[PDB]
């Protein structure tokens, strides 16, 4: 039973550097090459290298020559991935697979290579940007009105948005955020209600930002 | 070594999906191939050009022959949406190689237009010094649209930020642009509009300080 175990997401800041781990179990470590493959947001599969886990051997495709380095712990069965001079444009999910026939099998040149099984992947960040607490704008309505609230510039994801503390549900469409050229987020829950914005039919928005402490009510109004 | 993919293919469901993999004389490589739905790992669904590992349903096939290697899929079922991707080594660099990806959409449902929302910015916000209009943008289907913000009928480029389409608990899907500008830009104009265009028709909004 092949399994391939990644070490967490990470957050790295341009110019660190970053070191994956891949841990293998239910297969000798010593006897298939691991392979490491690079995934862009909304993009393509990209072949970064591959390692001999018997003589700790890298190859690197083109252009994953310089800041790439494969390395090993045999003892823990465990192949690295280690990124030098991280750009924003590392920001990428990396994933290690092992690769079949492995180096022993007469069927290799005909038959080979293909990646039998993956790693879950790693997520890997490359950011400039500091823990921001959002602010939080009402977005007044103009049988039936929208009205919604804007969780504006913060940092780092998630956030949470409820309406009337969990009491309003129906109508909610809660949209995920977009990514600035700033490298903050911003987010809007928007809440379909029908034309009975009493003078006092309350409409307030819960906004939870946990990592910088944020905890906002707002009331929206017509 | 390059792989040549068609970026998009569309399956009525139950139907056969073909997609195609071009390469010089791919017919004499073994040709690989990986199914990767949204959020997940890819998986190798089949290898040396035909072969299923083990819980690979017989409804997966596949060719290659000459300068092209295709992956055929049986009896398409709403579970197949997905990306795949074909792999070759090549023995000359020792190189392990992808195609590009086909984005396999089974059409499980009508077409539906985006039904767009425009908000000027907040009081409080023009209080801060600052101006975002908000446009948000919901079941639409396919889940593919293009934002365009237009000022006293001007294109806007400068200030814009758009999301991906995101896939609602209902199968349609959701988007959303902002646009950031200073008060002094904001009451500048007459109106303001974000016009959305979805399987080549625009549902447009505007809004006016
Ligand atoms: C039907 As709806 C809540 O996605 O506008």
């Amino acid at each position: 039973e092949v399994q391939l175990v990644q070490s967490g997401s990470d957050l790295k800041k341009p110019g660190a550097s970053v070191k994956v781990s891949c841990k293998a179990s239910g297969y000798t470590f010593t006897s298939y090459a691991m392979n490491w493959v690079r995934q862009a947001p909304g993009q393509g599969l990209e072949w970064v290298g591959w390692i001999n886990t018997n003589t700790g051997n890298p190859t690197y495709a083109q252009g994953f020559t310089g800041r790439f380095v494969f390395s090993l712990d045999t003892s823990v069965s465990t192949a690295y991935l280690q990124i030098s001079s991280l750009k924003a444009e590392d920001t990428a999910v990396y994933y290690c697979a092992r690769e079949s026939p492995n180096y022993y099998d007469s069927s290799g040149y005909y038959s080979g290579y293909y990646f039998d099984y993956w790693g879950q992947g790693t997520l890997v960040t490359v950011s400039s940007a500091s823990t921001k607490g959002p602010s939080v704008f009402p977005l007044a309505p103009s049988g039936t009105a929208a009205l919604g609230c804007l969780v504006k510039d913060y940092f780092p994801e998630p956030v949470t948005v409820s309406w009337n503390s969990g009491a309003l549900t129906s109508g909610v469409h809660t949209f995920p955020a977009v990514l600035q050229s700033s490298g903050l987020y911003s987010l809007s829950s928007v809440v379909t209600v029908p034309s009975s914005s009493l003078g006092t039919q309350t409409y307030i928005c819960n906004v939870n930002h946990k990592p910088s402490n944020t905890k906002v009510d707002k009331k929206v109004e017509p | 070594y390059e792989l040549t993919q068609p970026p998009s293919v569309s399956v009525a469901p139950g139907q056969t999906a073909t997609i195609t993999c071009g390469g010089k004389n791919i017919g004499s490589k073994s040709v690989h191939w990986y199914q990767q739905k949204p959020g997940q790992a890819p998986v190798l669904v089949v290898y040396d050009d035909s072969d299923r590992p083990s819980g690979i349903p017989e409804r997966f096939s596949g060719s290659n022959s000459g300068n092209t290697a295709t992956l055929t899929i049986s009896r398409v079922e709403a579970g197949d949406e997905a990306d795949y991707y074909c792999q070759v080594w090549d023995s000359s660099s020792d190189h392990r190689v992808f195609g590009g990806g086909t984005k396999l959409t089974v059409l499980g449902q009508p077409k539906a237009a985006p039904s767009v929302t425009l908000f000027p910015p907040s009081s409080e916000e023009l209080q801060a010094n600052k101006a975002t209009l908000v446009c948000l943008i919901s079941d639409f289907y396919p889940g593919a649209v293009t934002v365009a913000w237009k000022a006293d009928s001007s294109p806007v480029k400068a200030g814009v930020e758009t999301t991906t389409p995101s896939k609602q608990s209902n199968n349609k899907y959701a988007a959303s642009s902002y646009l950031s500008l200073t008060p002094e830009q904001w009451k500048s104009h007459r109106s303001y509009s974000c016009q959305v265009t979805h399987e080549g028709s625009t549902v447009e909004k505007t809004v006016a300080p």
